[PDB]
RNA sequence: GGUUGCGGCCAUAUCUAGCAGAAAGCACCGUUCCCCGUUCGAUCAACCGUAGUUAAGCUGCUAAGAGCAAUACCGAGUAGUGUAGUGGGAGACCAUACGCGAAACUAUUGUGCUGCAAUCU
RNA sequence: CCUAAGGGGGACUCAUGGAGAACAGAAAUCUCCAGUAGAACAAAAGGGUAAAAGUCCCCUUGAUUUUGAUUUUCAGUGUGAA
RNA sequence: GAGGUAAAGCGAAUGAUUAGAAGUCUUGGGGUUGAAAUGACCUUAACUUAUUCUCAAACUUUAAAUAUGUAAGAAGUCCUUGUUGCUUAAUUGAACGUGGACAAUUGAAUGAAGAGCUUUUAGUGGGCCAUUUUUGGUAAGCAGAACUGGCGAUGCGGGAUGA
């Protein structure tokens, strides 16, 4: 039997359009959003932590029902401003994006001085903790969409940089890379290894000594600024710093206006045939089928 | 053997929408509903839990009571000779707000707009609403619409 | 452009299966012989249902598989195909671009023959596919494969016969 | 055995048909329903005529069966075999009850079946030639006695057993749009695969 | 030790429809 | 206007087959020391952005396309139905009066709109 | 009837069709594609359910404590259940 | 707002069901052309495709009429800022409020021998009939339900006569 009939195609119901786009979990979206309906308009607040192939996306939303509304956002591509402008997807650049947004949402709300977070990165477990006699530390719950959930996954590195960085997040430390499941204890010295780049570093030289040629080509940006390992640290050390200086966003110079943007993508892109075209169309096919008559 | 379950009879009343099943859209749950609000109660089949007997599916009620996933409406009940106040907890799932507050509430404001202007131009209005009133007199202009005859026409089968 | 880098033919997997027809030392065996010829812990199947006729139960370890890719797949289909001295049949390959056939002695691969451990035989199946197959096989933005970039029974046919000098029969 | 027919002439109950909850149902008495020449093209037998109900009632399958027999017997005796197409347009998908203490219990078992026809429900067509009208006019006439109620003879205004009538069929015929399909036809649409339309209909002449 | 999957739902020992002439 | 992240309504957004896609983005793509998961680094994890590509994803256009959506001197004021009679008819049923009133069918048009942030030839 | 067939989290997608692989055949196991649920969810049926409520994996005992309000049956009493 | 009954539908799902037509490499068989070839053929039967006749209390995309829930203000709408141990990242909200504004067309029709409230007690707890809807039954001056109106409990004019 033909199994794709039009009854087929008549009784189909589509999925919500983002679900069939495969980008939304529905589940997890619904668990997180819906908020205690005796907190009326109060909105929950997400952290929500995506990964391009290219750039590490965090923003900070509340939603709405004409649509989420973003609060503030940082990106990785943000970085070379701070200092970190290669490997922008480290582990450690997603704590620095973590960081970055975490300062930047305190600045626009005024918990600078307060809540300024953990100042001395040392690998510790640590939570923001309330101030007495003060306002509540900013809530935001972990959003990591589809990404799975495992124990050394790039998107708490953005969670442990929020942490540090004076929000208040909610988590445990059996996800980041230095936790023994077998000594269920948090080694926080591999900990801070990976938040300031460790990991890389090591690569870094172990892969000169060995594979030179390999090392010539995988570390190529770092061989033309003359950046070994030992000033790796300091790569991230130095921006750290810079973030909480000026964690502010500042836009990029475009280099042409919307109106000129909007007329150069315009010009291409194909418009839809006039009824009268393809009615034409329509009558040349019929007329130019008369060759196959037999 | 006599059957009265919980969801008797309630076959089509509690089926989800042809081509509408599986999860809500999310604005249901990002309403606001406030003690005093005028809500719509139909039952979802998908939601167990919170969900309302079968009464109550089309009734129209007053929240009272708000809690983490559910709302408490009052409803009137006909029990013989007169009406008994049910409370019944309902998660909000299977409620959404009464569209008879949104047009009670715009005539208010109209009939305030009403009031002021006239007020302004030294004049009066009338607010109260009428019913429809028998049409007044026409005239029927017949250049291009010549009246045409028409006559019953003879029987015919047509099969 | 159909001359495309992109659209260049590789293999993507190579499933070796040994349907073994009871269970216990027999089928160990045969899960000893993938584990020599792959290098890897194969798989046990078990049937998922049961037939008096065969001798199989529901549940009961019938089958042992195993799926090797990369340079160690093209290594054991060439010494699988010299055992078929390079020559399959057209009724060989799918509609979707998969091709298999059967070896009938295990010892004719080139491996130490041993009598504790006999002689089986083996299925050989390789999986076709182009580059972007990752589409259909992520977690988010699931999608499908163009129709020119679909693999075919012709496309795979022709590479298979360029890239091994083989021939492919019909009878 | 069996009762008077007088006892389920009138639709009293819901329809009660064979199912998954009535299963010890005896067939039906009709089983065929087309008969003459079945396989006569569509062009061949342009005349239809009916037998249509007036009346809002149950036939049952013996009726239709006696009535099914008596016309074809009379058709292929006067005119021949391969005189006309002759269609039973109502099936038999009621069960009927019998109950035979006393009312304790009385729920019935299947009795026999029935049609619920209504009224101008077309009980009985045949399609034929023009010069063999007489014959099959006679032929429903006959079977009319074989069933009861008021049933009417009505000559219909279409081209056999088509939708369309005498002349529109004429009017498609020639401008292409009906092909054959064996005892039935298939007519043109203007919708969907131009292409598909254009090779099932060669001899459409387009506007 | 490898094998775990079955992501059916079998019934009893339904050898499956199919088992005909 | 294009693109991405997060969305609202949840097919005018889906499905099939073709064709096209500037910039950026996205994607495919390269690698396995490290956190991590597998029979399989295929999925998941990490690293590089370095070697390559718009072939695919994605986007747009095409189709007397299927489906879907909307409209109606379409069908049809039909079927049905509230109310009435000391209406017709042996009956089955039917007509009429004051009201309410479909579905299929047919024809035509259309094939996502849009919110927050960021970015771009 | 069930220490899971309860609870939480995660991964996967079921019935079925087509095309292929030694013995292997209508039915053993493997692979790709298709697959709106046509399966499965203890049980009778209905409803409900697809990144799940189904299959599989990990951890558990919320199948716990104190007593009120409420829904159904209703006399707006009880019991059961929620 | 809710509904899923009438109608309608089956070249829409499910289930039932009549007929041809064209196709395919498990064609299911009979006779071939066969030496076998299964390699074709004549045939019948299956399926597939586009069609066709007829259906459903325990089928259904659609979907009435009657009937049904809520609303049509002063206990309303709007403005400002007080209380709290609840809530928010908050100076955010929630609820209840102080103070201020909107005057008789104070926010549809129609009616209202006015509205509201309490206590106490009788009889009763066999029912039946008519229109319409309707179940069992061949049916019954039979048995059983729905809405209303009646008889019982009711005389009076008519139906000769009659709950
Ligand atoms: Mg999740
Ligand atoms: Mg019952
Ligand atoms: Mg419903
Ligand atoms: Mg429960
Ligand atoms: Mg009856
Ligand atoms: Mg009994
Ligand atoms: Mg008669
Ligand atoms: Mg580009
Ligand atoms: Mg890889
Ligand atoms: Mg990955
Ligand atoms: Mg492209
Ligand atoms: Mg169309
Ligand atoms: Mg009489
Ligand atoms: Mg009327
Ligand atoms: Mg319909
Ligand atoms: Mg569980
Ligand atoms: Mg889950
Ligand atoms: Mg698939
Ligand atoms: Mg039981
Ligand atoms: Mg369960
Ligand atoms: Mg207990
Ligand atoms: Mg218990
Ligand atoms: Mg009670
Ligand atoms: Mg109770
Ligand atoms: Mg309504
Ligand atoms: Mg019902
Ligand atoms: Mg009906
Ligand atoms: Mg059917
Ligand atoms: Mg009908
Ligand atoms: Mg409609
Ligand atoms: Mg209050
Ligand atoms: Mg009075
Ligand atoms: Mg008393
Ligand atoms: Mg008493
Ligand atoms: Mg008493
Ligand atoms: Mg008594
Ligand atoms: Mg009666
Ligand atoms: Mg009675
Ligand atoms: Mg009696
Ligand atoms: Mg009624
Ligand atoms: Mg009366
Ligand atoms: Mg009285
Ligand atoms: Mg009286
Ligand atoms: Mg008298
Ligand atoms: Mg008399």
């Amino acid at each position: 039997k033909e199994f794709r009939t039009s009854a087929y195609h008549s009784r189909f119901q589509t999925p919500f359009r983002r679900r069939q786009e495969g980008k939304t979990d529905y589940y997890q979206r619904k668990r997180l959003v819906t908020q205690h309906k005796a907190k009326y308009n109060s909105p929950k607040y997400r952290l929500v932590v995506r990964f391009t192939n290219k750039d590490i996306i965090a923003q900070i939303v509340s939603a709405h029902i004409t649509g989420d509304v973003v609060f503030t956002a940082a990106y990785a591509h943000e970085l070379p401003r701070y200092g970190i402008k290669y490997g922008l997807t480290n582990w450690s650049a997603a704590y620095a994006v973590g960081l970055l947004v975490a300062r930047r949402a305190l600045q626009k709300l005024g918990l600078d001085e307060t809540y300024t977070g953990v100042e001395e990165v040392e690998g510790e477990f640590e939570l923001t903790e309330a101030v007495e006699d003060g306002p509540r530390p900013f809530k935001v719950f972990l959003d990591i969409g589809l990404q799975r959930t495992t124990t050394g996954a790039r998107v708490f590195g953005v969670l442990k940089g929020a942490s540090d960085g004076g929000l208040y997040v909610p988590h445990s430390p059996n996800r980041f890379p230095g936790w023994d499941i077998e000594a269920e204890e948090l080694d926080a010295e591999l900990l801070r290894k990976y938040i300031f780049g460790g990991h890389v570093a090591e690569y870094m030289e172990e892969l000169l000594d060995d594979d030179e040629e390999k090392y010539k080509s995988i570390f190529k940006n770092y061989i033309e600024e003359e950046i070994e390992s030992e000033d790796v640290e300091e790569i991230y050390a130095n921006a750290h710093e810079a973030i909480r200086a000026d964690p502010s966003f500042k836009p990029t110079e475009k280099k042409f206006t919307k109106e000129q943007y909007k007329a150069e993508s315009k010009k291409y892109r194909q418009q839809k045939l006039t009824r009268a075209e393809r009615q034409a169309k329509v009558a040349k096919k019929i007329a130019e089928f008369k060759a196959q008559q037999e | 053997g006599k059957s009265r379950g919980y969801r008797s009879g309630t076959r089509y009343a509690f089926q989800r929408d042809f081509k509408k099943h599986g999860a809500i859209p999310l604005s249901t749950y990002l309403k606001v509903y406030k003690v005093g609000d005028i809500v719509d109660i139909k039952a979802n089949g998908s939601i167990q839990k919170g969900m309302p007997h079968k009464y109550y599916h089309g009734k129209t009620g007053i929240v009272y009571n708000v809690t983490k996933s559910s709302v408490g409406v009052i409803i009137n009940k006909v029990v013989g000779n007169r009406y008994i106040e049910k409370r019944v907890n309902l998660r909000v799932e299977h409620v959404k707000h009464s569209a008879c507050r949104q047009e009670f509430l715009n005539r208010v404001k109209s009939n305030a707009a009403k009031k002021r202007e006239a007020k302004a131009n030294g004049e009066t209005v009338y607010l109260k609403r009428q019913a429809a009133k028998p049409r007044g007199s026409r005239i029927i202009s017949t250049e291009g619409n010549i009246p045409q005859t028409l006559a019953p026409v003879a029987y015919e089968t047509f099969i | 452009k159909s001359q495309n880098v992109m659209r260049e033919l590789r293999i993507e997997k190579l499933v070796l299966n040994i349907c073994v027809g009871e269970s216990g030392d027999r089928l160990t065996r045969a899960a000893k012989v993938l584990e020599q010829l792959s290098g890897q812990t194969p798989v046990q199947s078990k049937a998922r249902y049961t037939v008096r006729t065969f001798g199989i139960r529901r549940n009961e370890k019938i089958a042992v598989h195993v799926t090797v890719r990369g340079p160690k797949a093209e290594e054991i289909l060439e010494r699988g195909l010299k055992v078929k001295e390079y020559q399959l049949r057209s009724k060989n390959f799918s509609a979707t671009g998969n091709f298999g056939f059967g070896i009938d002695e295990h010892i004719d691969l080139g491996i130490k023959y041993d009598p504790s451990i006999g002689i089986y035989g083996m299925d050989f199946y390789v999986v076709m596919g182009r580059a972007g197959a990752r589409v259909t096989r992520r977690k988010r933005a699931r999608s499908t494969i163009g129709n020119s970039h679909k693999t075919n029974k012709e496309d795979t046919i022709q590479w298979f016969k360029t890239r091994y000098d083989a021939e492919v029969l019909d009878k | 055995a069996r009762r008077p027919a007088r006892c389920y002439r009138y639709c009293k109950n819901k329809p009660y048909p064979k199912s998954r909850y009535n299963r010890a149902v005896p067939d039906a008495k009709i089983r065929i329903y087309d008969l003459g020449r079945k396989k006569a093209t569509v062009d061949e037998f342009p005349l239809c005529i009916h037998l249509v109900s007036n009346e809002l009632e149950q036939l049952s399958s013996e009726a239709l069966e006696a009535a099914r027999i008596c016309a074809n017997k009379y058709i292929t005796k006067v005119s021949g075999r391969d005189s006309f197409h002759l269609r039973v347009r109502v099936h038999p998908f009621h069960v009927l009850r019998i109950n035979k203490q006393g009312m304790r219990g009385a729920w019935g078992k299947p009795h026999g079946l029935a049609a619920r026809v209504s009224i101008g429900q077309i009980i009985m067509s045949a399609r034929t030639k023009d010069s063999n009208k007489d014959v099959v006019i006679e032929g429903l006439r006959r079977a009319r006695y074989k069933f009861p109620g008021q049933q009417k003879i009505i000559i219909s205004k279409k081209w056999g057993f088509t939708p369309l009538n005498r002349d529109e069929y004429i009017a498609k015929k020639t401008n292409g749009e009906v092909i054959d399909d064996g005892a039935y036809v298939k007519f043109l649409s203007r919708k969907g695969n131009l292409e598909a339309n254009l090779q099932q209909f060669p001899n459409y002449q387009y506007s | 030790t490898s094998s775990k999957k079955s992501d059916a739902a079998p019934a009893s020992a339904d050898p499956a429809k199919a088992k005909k002439k």
